[PDB]
């Protein structure tokens, strides 16, 4: 149980930094693919 | 080339469309059905006999 605890504090963390940065993410992203 | 800059912000905000609204849970099904719900059923059927 606390392997598991710690795994979903994890999980939740590396999730949350990532949606903070999603918007430009995306955004870089589209200029990659938009780069002649 | 003030408003090409320009043009070319509104492009890039036109194209990074993820806003207001997130998909957090697709949809799935509880396999269990939710009704009818059985054994409730058959108490109310027993105590009104």
């Amino acid at each position: 149980i606390s392997h598991i605890l710690d795994s979903i504090s994890q999980n939740y963390l590396a999730q949350n930094i990532a949606r903070q940065a999603a918007q430009d993410a995306k955004s870089l992203e589209f200029l990659n693919q938009q780069l002649p | 080339l003030q408003l090409l800059n320009r043009q070319q912000e509104l492009n890039i905000a036109k194209s990074s469309a993820i806003g207001n609204v997130r998909i957090i849970d697709n949809a799935v099904t509880d396999p269990n059905p939710v009704r009818p719900k059985k054994t409730i059923i058959i108490v109310i059927g027993v105590v009104l006999g």
